[PDB]
């Protein structure tokens, strides 16, 4: 489960939708950065579309010809709103007059062509159900079995581009929509604008206060030097925030650090608790600027997730997060993405456990023993799985000393396997 | 467990009436082996043994002796765990 | 001191083979298993598994007729209704394919009431109610 | 409160080998059967079968003659009439081919009455009445 605010001309506007293992162009983030999410072997991707406020759906209305006076019976509009030149042509069939060929176009290439014998409902069904018409929805205007009027190359008009303008509120609407649901990570769709990154930081802090520790992944701009990359990575110092440092090449596009953070998110989510990207090779063909040992150390110290061409392929140098500019009380393992994801999953399972004990139990020694034994059972099962080497889960006497009657506090502390 | 030995008298001018009343009272106690403590039906006295000593004095002692017991649960409406929170480290 | 209740054992109602039984005063029934203890190398504590189950039951009561001697070793069902009176939640259990281990043909002492004792084995049970 | 009745064990009349025995105090007799429990190869509950039956009995009473010591291990029949008097439905049982397990020659303590104890085994029974 990965969140995606694709700055795309394609995608559903104002709603979060999921995509299985199944846009296309590179100007649209549905494939320019949707591919970065898809190629990391994530189980499921959930997407949202960023669009300027002024943007709607192109449409096209059609009228009959069997009667001498033409009357509207069919209407056509894009599957999702856009101003793209989705042309359509409707010619008379060669053999049967009652039949007509319904030819569709993306810009000029024939997207679809088929023939139906004039029934409005069946024509709409063919235009909707068939796979080539993923770009378009046909709708009925009237209930009359009659043949349309001949047209050619009709552009569905009355909309605007999805990439009309990347503005602050335009970005923030996606986060406001993502509030209602929970995701493994969020990646901001590669915009290096600092205001968007800071708004995302505040938003994720708010969600963390709700227990929704979604993983934020970020990066600087291409114009950021190692100095500026480190400055922007140090500006964030949250465990759920990561700032990728270097640009990366996969096929043709120079990807900004924030953009390649999409694929870093894909790897992090798809790996699971066991796998780590501390030294994982990446599909990207090249990365720049190159980092020496000193540059790598300075970047990692500044919370930057570093990618470099240290071998035959691009390799992530470490699993660090923005918290890697850490403090004394919390160790360095707290500054690693896999460990933080593991901790958030623990907090989620413990959320399930607390709502399993929803106050039907008394807040006495017996209820305390019951709850702490349930948590001990769960962590012991994790130990048997080998995820945990050692854990200690006990009452939170600091809070339980001052905890009121209706509230109860506990804590856990567990160690995990290392991977050099 | 609360056990009470409750003795019952039956006074009457006609002694055979005493015998009849004690007989029907004993039979009712045995057949209806327990008695509603209150009309809420929550509690119930359950009989243990009913015994009649007809020689015993009609006024000072009383004839019928019945032993009733009842079990009660220690009420404890303590506080609840309405809120159960925890944190994590390594 | 909110109310509680013990299930007095005189609420039992035993139906042996579809006809109610009036004179039984004690009934026992258990569903034994075979432990199947297993040692594993590198694991000091033994491990148990269910094994195969095996029912057994027993009955005591006053002799009122020769029902059991006539029954022989035929398969027969037993139903056991333990009613509760403070609350009406009777616990009903059915024993399937009971079979006497021995016919108590004669068991009688000169001075005492003639009591009958029975025990056998039942293939399975159905917990009808609770 | 409608009538019931218990069969007091002093109504027993025991005929050992056709001659009435009148000093017995208690009599026991059961019809054991080997269970022959079978554990099927796929089903997880045991199954029992009737197997082979084997009678066993026992009596105690006051010594009045050397009837049993003189009887030896000969086969002999035992009848057992448990009369009910509230209603006249006596329960009568016959035991076929009884054989003493041990011949009780002497059993006598100084200060007490000389009681005789007997135990044995019988091949089969006939439920003459009920």
């Amino acid at each position: 489960r990965l969140a995606m605010p694709i700055r795309a001309n394609w995608g559903d506007v104002g709603k979060v939708v999921t995509i299985k293992n199944d846009g296309d162009d590179m100007n649209y983030s549905a494939f320019k950065l949707g591919k970065l999410a898809l190629l990391g072997n994530v189980k499921e991707l959930l997407l949202y579309r960023l669009v300027d406020g002024n943007q709607k759906k192109g449409t096209l209305t059609l009228k009959d010809t069997t009667e001498n006076s033409a009357k509207d019976v069919i209407k056509l509009e894009t599957k999702y709103p856009t101003a793209r030149n989705f042309n359509v042509t409707i010619k008379s069939n060669l053999v049967d007059s009652d039949k007509k060929d319904f030819i569709f176009f993306e810009n000029t290439k024939q997207l679809f062509s088929s023939s139906i014998k004039g029934t409005i409902d069946e024509i709409v069904l063919e235009i909707n159900s068939n796979l080539d018409n993923e770009y378009v929805i046909a709708t009925k205007v009237a209930d009359s079995d009659t043949i349309l009027a001949n047209v050619v190359n009709q552009a569905l008009e009355g909309g605007n581009d999805g990439c009309t303008s990347i503005t602050n509120e335009s970005y923030l609407k996606a986060l406001e929509e993502f509030e209602r649901y929970s995701f493994d990570s969020f990646v901001l769709d590669g915009v290096a604008d600092e205001a968007l990154q800071e708004t995302t930081k505040a938003w994720v802090a708010k969600n963390k206060e709700l227990g929704k520790d979604i993983l934020l992944f970020l990066g600087g701009k291409t114009e950021d030097n190692i100095k500026q990359i480190n400055d922007k990575s140090k500006s964030f110092n949250d465990e759920n925030i990561v700032n990728v440092g270097s640009s990366a090449y996969y096929e043709n596009i120079k990807y900004t650090p924030s953009e390649v953070a999409v694929y870093i998110a894909a790897l992090s989510v798809s790996k699971g608790i066991t796998g780590s990207i501390c030294n994982a090779k990446t599909i990207f063909e090249e990365v720049e600027p190159r980092l020496s040992q000193s540059e790598v150390k300075e970047c990692l110290k500044s919370g930057t997730l570093v990618l470099d061409f240290d071998d035959g392929d691009v390799i992530i140098v470490d699993d660090v997060n923005t918290f890697k500019k850490y403090v004394d009380d919390k160790n360095e393992a707290m500054g690693y993405i896999s460990n933080i994801m593991f901790i958030n999953t623990i907090n989620k399972d413990t959320s399930l456990k607390r709502k399993e004990f929803v106050g039907k139990i008394f807040n006495d020694a017996t209820g305390q023993t019951t709850v702490i034994c349930a948590l001990k059972k769960y962590f012991e099962e994790l130990m048997s799985q080998g995820i945990i080497s050692e854990f200690n889960v006990d009452i939170d006497t600091e809070l339980q000393a001052t905890a009121k009657a209706d509230e109860f506090y506990w804590k856990w502390d567990a160690v995990k396997v290392d991977v050099m | 467990e609360i056990t009470k030995t409750m003795k019952c008298h039956v006074v009457s001018k006609n002694k055979d009436e005493i015998v009849k009343l004690l007989e029907t009272l004993e039979t009712s106690l045995i057949i209806d082996k327990r008695v509603r403590l209150r009309e809420d039906k929550n509690m119930y006295l359950t009989l243990v043994s009913v015994v009649e000593d007809r020689e015993s004095d009609m006024f000072t002692t009383g004839q019928l002796t019945a032993v009733f017991k009842m079990i009660g649960k220690i009420k404890r409406e303590g506080p609840t765990m309405d809120k159960i929170y925890g944190n994590g480290n390594l | 001191i909110e109310e509680a209740s013990f299930l007095n054992g005189s609420d039992v109602v035993i139906l042996i083979d579809g006809v109610e039984e009036l004179y039984m005063e004690e009934i026992k029934a258990d569903f034994e298993q075979d432990e199947q203890s297993i040692k594993l190398l590198g694991c000091q504590n033994e491990i148990s598994r269910v094994g195969t189950t095996k029912g057994s039951f027993s009955l005591n009561g006053y002799k009122t007729d020769s029902k059991f001697a006539k029954l022989g070793f035929r398969s027969f069902e037993i139903i056991y209704n333990l009613s509760n009176s403070e609350t009406l939640g009777y616990e009903s259990i059915r024993l399937k394919n009971c079979r006497l281990k021995k016919l108590p043909l004669i068991n009688s002492k000169a001075g005492e009431i003639v009591k009958i004792e029975v025990e056998g084995s039942f293939r399975g049970y159905d917990l009808l109610n609770e």
